[PDB]
């Protein structure tokens, strides 16, 4: 039951104008100098580096 | 005997399913029924105002026919 219970947050917020309006272009940070942090979780894993500890 | 957990999968439960789909309105079609809503909307409303000019020139001749007003 959780596959379709997960799901129903995608239709509800990411599909949305909202989300899109908001969230978009908010500290656009993938450099060298964004990898100068730290982060692992996300950030870096989110978005640029391919790498993880899994 | 032993007795533990026992392991069950059965159907899995689908691992990573897309639910979210282009559903009732395709893109074209909807501006066939939302313009069309709008050029029905004036015709059906323009003639009320042309059955009102029936109204609004009687109104009038009433203050022309009234003298001893």
């Amino acid at each position: 039951n959780f596959s379709l219970r997960i799901d129903e947050l995608e239709e509800m917020l990411t599909n949305n104008r909202i989300w899109r309006n908001r969230t978009v272009d908010i500290g656009i940070v993938t450099a060298e100098d964004a990898l100068n942090y730290g982060f692992s979780g996300v950030m870096l894993r989110g978005s640029g580096i391919q790498w993880d500890l899994r | 005997x032993x007795x533990x957990x026992x392991x069950x999968x059965x159907x899995x439960x689908x691992x990573x399913x897309x639910x979210x789909x282009x559903x009732x309105x395709x893109g074209y079609s909807m501006f066939a029924v939302g313009i069309g809503a709008l050029l029905f909307g004036y015709w059906s409303m323009m003639k009320w105002n042309r059955e009102r000019r029936r109204l609004q020139i009687e109104d009038f001749e009433a203050r022309i026919a009234l003298m001893p007003l």
